[PDB]
């Protein structure tokens, strides 16, 4: 359960973020793809090439649904409905490849805003990424 | 088991590495970020708040053992296993310690690697990285009986 | 989650069963030690020899944990509260470890009930055995 | 890859299989216990339910093919990449087949094998077909990129 302090690391690391979102959003996906190459497997019909408008594309909309998921972090089963449906039951995602892509979302935020990056910005971080992540598995079966 | 792409993009990146506090930084944030590995860590003393965790010696100096412990096996990568062999042994026999918490450590480091390498810290540096951390990883897993 | 057929499966199976759910209990145990070394490592201080009195007293535990959620498939989430901070709070064991068991179940009840073990029977059960786990994995982040 | 006495245990019984129809078995429990997974099998007809699944001549025949694959590995154990390197550039770079899902046709065949030889699906004897089993997906989990 994520903390007061969490909320507060979450919503301040984000607006620091602030027009950012989705250029990491994509840089977070690339990262994804390229150090674990299975998590491809889900884009088959992706142009999945280094500057790849597709992959920017849909960078974008992962990062409006993380930052539609830092406002609603109360009640991020509510937020997320329509997408926990379509990862745990139309798109069959493996909940490990949620922690291949909440790792790049890590790294791409460590490398851009460092000083924001401490020990603490970090678990508040990783305590939401799963938090997320674990709303869009829970469909399944 | 590395190509000599990637060895050169690793081996570049280590040679910059502060050898002295990249390793207990990334064990310090294992103990933050994953707050039930620090129950392996007690003989530490205080580990009550992330300053704390952050800031003790024997986490600092217990991880630069852990760095010196990859920059071995970057030196023996081709057989790993070999290198990991008296290590996995500890980490089953004496430990107790779950592989599946290795992961956790090599995904810290990385972590770590990024926060100070920051834009030279690219996607392809990464996915090498990546490549050794799981398996130095599957090696320290592959004594476990 | 689990249909009304599911429910249907679980709880006929588990009256095949009978006396004998705490045997099975500890046989999965052991099979999940044997077959998955690395779970051991969450009984340092259990005497984990073949055929221990030990493993068998915890044998009859979760087998008893189990009965006791197949009389609240309704709600698992309340009824194994309790557990669920037990496996989270004094062990954090990895949901993985939870999978291992969980085969190791099937694989004991397929040894001993062949003709109930039906491939519906042994999908409703995975859904099940699934579904616990889930709710004693909760807790984690 | 195993010791002498697991090539024993697994071999030993691996003889007494049914090789026309354990493999059938065991992918149509994939189909039933994993219903997602017949996303991949759309050309293999009624699909419809366990009794269709479970009668469907193309799933009995395709199952036939991935058990002699089984085989195949078992003649081979020295060198499973090798033996499952072809095997596994078809699942990455035509099927799309995410890896994770290979220790469920694992673990489904290994539950079709205590059904059948019931007390003799020892401990021990399991134990053995979970190093084949995990180095089979492992080696069909090798060549994705
Ligand atoms: C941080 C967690 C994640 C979030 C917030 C997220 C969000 C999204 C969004 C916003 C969409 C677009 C839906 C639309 O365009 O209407 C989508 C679709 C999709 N997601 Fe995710 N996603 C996450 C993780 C993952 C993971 C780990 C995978 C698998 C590797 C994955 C695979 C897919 C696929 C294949 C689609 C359909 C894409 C398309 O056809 O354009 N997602 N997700
Ligand atoms: C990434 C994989 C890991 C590597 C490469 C690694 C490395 C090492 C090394 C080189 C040592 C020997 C240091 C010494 O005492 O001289 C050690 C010991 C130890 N390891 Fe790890 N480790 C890993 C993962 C873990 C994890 C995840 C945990 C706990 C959750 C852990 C718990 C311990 C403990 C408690 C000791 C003994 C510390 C002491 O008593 O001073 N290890 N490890
Ligand atoms: C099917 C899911 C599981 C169920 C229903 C279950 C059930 C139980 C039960 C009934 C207890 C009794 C303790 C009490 O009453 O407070 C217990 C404790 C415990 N469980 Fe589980 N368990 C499951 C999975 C696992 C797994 C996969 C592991 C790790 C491999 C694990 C590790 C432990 C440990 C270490 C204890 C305490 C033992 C001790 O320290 O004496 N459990 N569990
Ligand atoms: C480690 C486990 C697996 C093994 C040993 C295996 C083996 C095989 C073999 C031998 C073939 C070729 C059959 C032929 O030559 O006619 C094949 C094809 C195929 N596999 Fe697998 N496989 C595994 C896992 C999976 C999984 C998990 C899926 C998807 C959920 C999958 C989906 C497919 C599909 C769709 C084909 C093409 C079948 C067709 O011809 O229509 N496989 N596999």
């Amino acid at each position: 359960v994520l903390s007061a302090a969490d909320k507060s690391n979450v919503k301040a690391c984000w607006g620091k973020i602030g027009s950012h979102a989705g250029e990491y959003g994509a840089e977070a996906l690339e990262r994804t793809f390229c150090s674990f190459p299975t998590t491809k497997t889900y884009f088959p019909h992706f142009d999945l090439s280094h500057g790849s408008a597709q992959v920017k594309a849909h960078g974008q909309k992962v990062a409006d649904a993380l930052t539609q998921a830092v406002a609603h972090m109360d009640d991020l089963p509510t937020a997320m409905s329509a997408l926990s449906d379509l990862h745990a039951y139309k798109l069959r995602v493996d909940p490990v490849n949620f922690k291949f892509l909440s790792h790049c979302l890590l790294v791409t935020l460590a490398c851009h805003h460092p000083a924001e990056f401490t020990p603490a910005v970090h678990a508040s971080l990783d305590k939401f990424f799963s938090a997320v992540s674990t709303v869009l598995t829970s469909k399944y079966r | 088991f590395l190509t000599a792409e990637e060895k050169g993009l690793v081996n570049g990146l280590w040679g910059k590495v502060n050898v002295d506090e990249v390793g207990g930084e990334a064990l310090g944030r294992l103990l933050v970020v994953y707050p039930w590995t620090q129950r392996f860590f007690e003989s530490f003393g205080d580990l009550s708040s992330a300053d704390a965790i952050m800031s003790n010696a024997k986490v600092k100096a217990h991880g630069k053992k852990v760095l010196n412990s990859f920059s071995d096996g970057l030196k023996n990568i081709d057989d790993l296993k070999g290198a990991f062999a008296k290590l996995s042994e500890l980490h089953c026999d004496k430990l107790h310690v779950d592989p599946e918490n290795f992961r956790l450590l090599g995904n810290v480091l990385v972590c770590v690697l990024a926060h100070h390498f920051g834009h030279d810290f690219n996607p392809q540096v990464q996915a090498a990285f990546q490549k050794v951390v799981a398996g130095v990883a599957n090696a320290l897993a592959h004594k476990y009986h």
